[PDB]
């Protein structure tokens, strides 16, 4: 009698809300079931305030916050996005996971997921900025933290054995050049203001 | 180090919602105690082959 | 392209989920919203299997899972929904709580007023069943952090300028009532076996 959403329909909605963004090369079934009917979790979506976006070329469905008539202080204070805000030193090594993206994705194209990095790659950039605290350990302790962190967030992968991390496409998104250029339109007022 | 960058919610997540009935309780029904096997087993002789 | 939901229900609806509760004695507005239009934020919530109940007496209104009882196993996991199992501590606590309510209840009859207890009668009766920890200050410490972890559970507020907290009336629709009583049965029994 009650109307009931496609099972499959619900079954994907549901999990994508819970992972707040998914593959093709991963989970593919979940995928193809949300292209066949975007439309329809579109309007799952819309009394959350929440929406979704595409990326046909990379595989990947992110949801984001609707902005139609959210207050444009700040998506963040949406309540049903629990992690908290992101942080400058997240941007940094967010920053960092970007350029080595792009530079896997010039190697082939878009390619599969497997942007693939070890971790002693990037201990040497954040030296620069976070500066030594003359502890090769410490250091290495400290990187994983901010990596934990971005996992949270979802931008990349866990370690693994071979101390080897994949970027998760979803970073093409965020660090997506007209953030990026806000970003650093706000970061110069920052600059300019510390003086 | 702390400050919050105005960088957009993307791949934004929702999870945990509170539902009462997600709620479960301990077990504690394998309260059997087995006490200890502190007597001295040491051996006697009296097997010993020939 | 669709006409937008209304904005009150859609304020309503995303409050309500993040705690999961609505309250007459502390949010008229959402309570009243949903009160009166069930059917919009119910058909909002069919696609990821959630529903709500209501106890007007009590002034009290809950999310849940909207699966239909055993529909093809016997207890359910929903992928937007995580089941703790509290740690025997906090068992107690809520068990103890919950005889307190109905008892409560029992006294004053069904939702005529929130059920309350000081810290004055708490410490003595957690101490029954967990002893010393090693201070007074010690006592006081876990008391108050479990009261924290609960009212984050939304089953209890943090105690007043009187140290007096109300236990909140979502108590009354507990999952396992059963397994709350065994552990009960377990307690009333341990306390006379060590004594």
């Amino acid at each position: 009698s009650e109307t009931r959403t496609l099972q499959k329909i619900r079954e994907a909605t549901q999990e994508l809300l819970k992972y707040g963004l998914l593959e093709e090369a991963s989970k593919p079934n979940l995928y193809r079931i949300v292209l066949s009917h975007p439309e329809e979790v579109t309007r799952i979506l819309e009394p959350l305030d929440l929406d979704i976006g595409i990326d046909e070329i990379r595989g990947l469905l992110y949801v984001k916050v609707r902005l139609d008539e959210t207050p444009a202080q700040d998506e963040w204070a949406h309540p049903l996005v629990r992690r908290q805000r992101l942080n400058l030193e997240q941007s940094l090594l967010v920053a960092i996971l970007r350029q080595h993206f792009v530079a896997w994705e010039q190697e082939s194209g878009t390619g599969a997921s497997q942007a693939q990095i070890a971790i002693d790659d990037l201990l040497p950039q954040l030296q620069i900025y976070l500066g030594d605290p003359g502890s090769e350990s410490k250091e290495r302790t400290r990187l994983l933290t901010l990596l934990d962190q971005l996992k949270g967030h979802g931008l990349v992968t866990s370690p693994d054995a071979h101390e080897r991390i994949v970027i998760r496409p979803i970073i093409a998104h965020l660090a997506d050049p007209i953030n990026l250029q806000a970003l650093l339109a706000w970061l110069r007022e920052q600059i300019a203001q510390q003086t | 180090r702390k400050q919050e960058v105005p960088l957009p919610a993307v791949g934004v997540a929702v999870t945990g919602i509170p539902a009462i009935e997600r709620l479960r309780f301990k077990e504690v029904d394998d309260e059997a105690e087995q006490t200890l096997d502190l007597s001295n087993h040491a051996a006697d002789l009296t097997q010993i082959g020939d």
